[PDB]
Formats: structure tokens, C-alpha cells, sequence
């Protein structure tokens, strides 16, 4: 500080800048038929 | 063009498609059995040992479902965190401007707007961007009149035309010192610049 | 193990995605520390 | 792990079994440089991480914002500074 | 020897799956902690 003053860069001109941000709030709602997935059509598998 | 947000939306879709494909591929894993097809097992082998091979497939497929459910619970926890953050950004950047510095994107945040996006929200954060700068000698406070202290509000005290004036911190515009742009103190701090003839 | 299927490919994919989140997070922290920092070229560790 | 030492580190046994910790993409020395830059960004002009004012004035205005008159605050600047750097030394000595 | 090695592969793959599930949960806690640290840098260090 010279005297009691500091050196600062103060803006003399400006603009507005835009910035995107995607925030995920949702996901695909996956449903699995566990019985059809594990054992398909087959009664021998469903019993087990 | 290649964009970070558009890539983030496509990554949500691609990660889901990859997980669903991986779960489907788990139906073609043998898991130590003779085949991954229950029809091929039952069209080639009799019931007592067919039951052993089907047990190997049931163990593999139930293990794959348990692993997929564990991954899905973890992913939905991250989606709950993201949706809570998006509701907070709507409330505190779009409907109002909460006094939080880098909450609504980087820089000197002016205001934000929201648009719908696949599986989420797109926020447009608008910021005040300086273009050109001027180097200026500033004082962070003054000691005036009867040793009363003054500090600038959102700005600095500068010497313009050999007079003490004020400028805003984000745009250089010398304007007169007044009670509008000043915090008063009954005693000036040490190392505040001595300005006996101000006000 | 190869006859067992794509189990190791899934374990590698999950750990690589987790490690990519740790790398991405360390960049967001480093970006957050550095965001808006302006220093003078006249700064010196030995004297100030 | 490829040295001739008799003491086998358990980390070497883990790594030879395929379990290894990779370094982070930025070294802890780089992050220490970023925390140092963020710290010195509060001491000197333009004070880019201290609301654009000297650090002692930022401390004073923050203490006054709690309901402390500025009069005692700019009369006791040295005592406030020694209390601040004694709190710093108390944090430093608290790791021992 | 195939039967013995299959038992070891099943145990070791189950161990990896359990470790991966724990690591995903722990990295979620680290993402939450990193977001809090970035918020503390922004709202306690760079500003108040
Ligand atoms: C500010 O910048 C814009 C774009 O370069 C320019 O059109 C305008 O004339 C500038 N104004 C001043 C006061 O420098």
C-alpha cells in the first residue's frame, strides 16, 4: 500500500455470459419380471 | 457442438442402456452349467440331473438380479441427491436469488432460468462478466472530519480529480461519497487513509 | 472363469466408473478452490 | 515391491494378487498448491477470496456483523490479530 | 479339479461383488462429503 492505497483492477466494461447446467432429477423406471427373467416359460424351473 | 450438458443427458441414457444390456447378457451366461438355455437343458438331460443344472442357472440369475438391484438402489440414491439439488437451484436461483456465492454456477451470478430436459432440468445461469479492466489506486476506508471512520459499501474509495470519491467494486464509475455508499464507524481504524477535509 | 461369463467385465466396469467419479470429484474440488482466484505476480513465499 | 527387503509389505502381497490403489489424477502436492493459492488470495490485493478487502478488515466486519460495536474492534485490532493467530497455533498444536 | 475350482470361483466372485457393492456405497458418501466441502469452500472460505 503506497500511502494508504492499494492497486486493484476494476472492470471498465462488461457483458452477460450464459452457462448451462444439466441436473438429473429422474431415471428410466426399470421393471423386471423376476420370474420370467429367471425361469422364462418353464415349469421345471419355477418349481425349483 | 460437443457440449458438457448434452453429453451428461446422453450419458444418463447410455448408462441405463448399458446396464439393461448387461442384465440381458446375464441370461446367456452358463454359470458353470452345461448350457445357458433351459430348453437345451431339458431337451438333452433327464429330471434328477436337469434339476442340478437348473439350480446353477437359478443361482447365477438371482445373483445377477441382486447385483443389478444393488446398483439400481445406488443410482437412485444419486438421482435423489440430484433432484434435491435441482429443487434447491429452482428455489434459490430461479424463483429467487439466495446470497450464496457459487451455488448458481461460477462467477458473479446475476440470475438463472430453467428449462425441461430429458430425465432432469437444464439451468441457464447468467453471470456478470468483466470485459476490460483499469488498474486504479483504491483505499478500503477513510478517516474523515472528527476522526470518524467510513468504509465503502460494495466498492472502494478512489482519488479522482484530486478528490476522494467512491466507485462500485464491479464497474469503474467515480461518483460522490454519500451515506448511500458508506458504512459509518465512530472511530476510524488505524491505516485508514487520513482525509480530514472530506464531508 | 471365462465359461462363467462377463462377471469380471462387470466388476472392472463398476470400479472404473467409481474411479471416474473420484477423478471427476477431485477436479470439481480443485476447480472450486481455484474459482475466482487472482494473485499478484509480485507475490513471493520467501518474503511475504 | 521389487526391492530385496526381507519385510514383505502387505500392500505388495495385495498388488501381486491384482488389488492395487492407483494415484489420484491430481497429486496431493497440486491440491496443496491450490489451497495455498486460495489462502494467499485473502491476504494481498486484489483479495479475490476475501470479499475484495484486506483480511483484517474482513475479520473486523464479520465480528461486527455478530453484534459487536466497531469501536472496541478497531481499538483492539492487535488483540484480535493475536487471538486469531493463537487460534491458528491451537489448531496446529492439536494434531500432536 | 473343475468342481473344486468352481467352488473357489463362486466364493471369490461373491467376495468381489460384495466388495464392489460396499465400494459404490462408500463412494456415494464421498460424493456427498465432496459436495459439502465445495459448499463450505464457497460459503465459508471465499465468502460468508
Ligand atoms: C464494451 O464492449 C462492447 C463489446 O466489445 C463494445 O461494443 C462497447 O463499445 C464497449 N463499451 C465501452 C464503454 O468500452
Amino acid at each position: 500500500s503506497v500511502g494508504g492505497l492499494y492497486e486493484i483492477k476494476i472492470p471498465t466494461n462488461f457483458t452477460i455470459v450464459g452457462q448451462e447446467e444439466f441436473i438429473q432429477t429422474n431415471s428410466p423406471k426399470v421393471t423386471i419380471d423376476c420370474s420370467l427373467f429367471v425361469c422364462s416359460n418353464y415349469a421345471a424351473c419355477h418349481d425349483l | 457442438a460437443p457440449n458438457s450438458a448434452l453429453a451428461k443427458i446422453q450419458s444418463v441414457v447410455n448408462s441405463n442402456a448399458q446396464a439393461l444390456n448387461s442384465l440381458l447378457q446375464q441370461l446367456f451366461n452358463k454359470f458353470g452349467a452345461i448350457s445357458s438355455s433351459l430348453q437345451e437343458i431339458l431337451s438333452r438331460l433327464d429330471p434328477p440331473e436337469a434339476q442340478v443344472q437348473i439350480d446353477r442357472l437359478i443361482n447365477g440369475r438371482l445373483t445377477a438380479l441382486n447385483a443389478y438391484v444393488s446398483q439400481q438402489l445406488s443410482d437412485i440414491s444419486l438421482v435423489k441427491f440430484g433432484a434435491a439439488l435441482a429443487m434447491e437451484k429452482v428455489n434459490e436461483c430461479v424463483k429467487s436469488q439466495s446470497p450464496r456465492i457459487n451455488f448458481c454456477g461460477n462467477g458473479n451470478h446475476i440470475l438463472s432460468l430453467v428449462q425441461n430436459a430429458p430425465y432432469g432440468l437444464l439451468f441457464m445461469h447468467f453471470s456478470y462478466k468483466p470485459i476490460s479492466f483499469k488498474t486504479v489506486l483504491v483505499s478500503p476506508g477513510l478517516c474523515i472530519s472528527g476522526d470518524v471512520g467510513i468504509a465503502p459499501k460494495q466498492g472502494y474509495f478512489i482519488k479522482h480529480n484530486d478528490h476522494w470519491m467512491f466507485t462500485g467494486s464491479s464497474y469503474y464509475y467515480p461518483e460522490p461519497i454519500s451515506d448511500k455508499n458508506v458504512v459509518f464507524m465512530n472511530t476510524c481504524s488505524v491505516n485508514f487513509t487520513k482525509a480530514p477535509l472530506v464531508y | 472363469l471365462s465359461e462363467y461369463g462377463t462377471f469380471c467385465d462387470n466388476i472392472n466396469s463398476i470400479l472404473d466408473e467409481v474411479n471416474g467419479l473420484l477423478d471427476t470429484t477431485q477436479l470439481h474440488v480443485a476447480d472450486t478452490l481455484m474459482q475466482g482466484v487472482t494473485l499478484s505476480s509480485n507475490l513471493n513465499t520467501n518474503l511475504h | 515391491c521389487t526391492g530385496g527387503s526381507e519385510i514383505r509389505d502387505l500392500l505388495c502381497v495385495q498388488s501381486f494378487n491384482g488389488i492395487k490403489v492407483l494415484p489420484p489424477i491430481l497429486s496431493e502436492s497440486q491440491i496443496s498448491g491450490y489451497t495455498t493459492a486460495a489462502t494467499v488470495a485473502a491476504m494481498f490485493p486484489p483479495w479475490s477470496a476475501a470479499a475484495g478487502i484486506p483480511f483484517s478488515l474482513n475479520v473486523q466486519y464479520r465480528i461486527n456483523g455478530l453484534g459487536v460495536t466497531m469501536d472496541v474492534l478497531n481499538k483492539n485490532q492487535k488483540l484480535i490479530a493475536t487471538a486469531f493467530n493463537n487460534a491458528l497455533l491451537s489448531i496446529q498444536n492439536g494434531f500432536s
